[PDB]
């Protein structure tokens, strides 16, 4: 049984399959809704839309992130988020496959409680874990100690680790990331 | 003691997840 990786990073989910090198599925976090009125009848009119339909479809659609600085706010939005990512993007079952989750850190308990909650009930697995982001990007360089600053679109968080011993107390978070940088070009 | 004398690794688990990809 292979296992999914699925970085719900602020801006971008990022999604796909052990043993693989590239990402299966890099699409933006976003859920749109129509904000007109619709005057055609028929066609297939939905009342929302996720990922790169809705940034094709942007014109017409209040676009919402469900992730901010890290925390989820919307649930049902982070749902359909999932729902879309398990069933459009991989095809997969969540029913007979193991997922490991991303997490900034110095997050919200309640996030863990709830990802935990919704993951084990409503796209039930048979396992789950939740990691930290830069622990995994230092397995990407391949190297043993150092310090890690992972910058995504709402954390930029600096991790030292020495020996495969993380140190905590010296943690530091900023939300200060991609998307204040575009509000800031706005 | 005369009877006595006569009889005397981060790197190489991380490089080969890179190579399983
Ligand atoms: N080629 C690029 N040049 C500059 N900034 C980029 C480029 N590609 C992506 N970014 C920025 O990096 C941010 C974070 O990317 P990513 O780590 O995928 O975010 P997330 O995983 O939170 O969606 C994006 O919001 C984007 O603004
Ligand atoms: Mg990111």
């Amino acid at each position: 049984t292979t296992a999914l990786v699925c970085d719900n990073g602020s801006g971008l989910v990022k999604a796909g399959f052990a043993g693989d090198d590239a990402p299966r599925a890099v699409f933006p976090s976003i859920v749109g809704r129509p904000r007109h009125q619709g005057v055609m009848v028929g066609m297939g009119q939905k009342d929302s839309y996720v990922g790169d339909e809705a940034q094709s479809k942007r014109g017409i659609l209040t676009l919402k992130y469900p992730i901010e600085h890290g925390i989820i706010t919307n649930w049902d939005d982070m749902e359909k988020i999932w729902h879309h990512t398990f069933y459009n993007e991989l095809r997969v079952a969540p029913e007979e496959h193991p997922t490991l989750l991303t997490e900034a850190p110095l997050n919200p308990k309640a996030n863990r409680e709830k990802m935990t909650q919704i993951m084990f009930e409503t796209f039930n697995v048979p396992a789950m874990y939740v990691a930290i982001q830069a622990v995994l990007s230092l397995y990407a360089s391949g190297r043993t100690t150092g310090i890690v600053l992972d910058s995504g679109d709402g954390v930029t968080h600096n991790v030292p680790i020495y020996e495969g011993y993380a140190l905590p107390h010296a943690i530091m978070r900023l939300d200060l990331a991609g998307r204040d940088l575009t509000d800031y070009l706005m | 003691r005369k009877q006595q004398l006569a009889e005397e690794c981060v790197i190489d688990a991380l490089l080969a997840d890179i190579r399983k990809g």
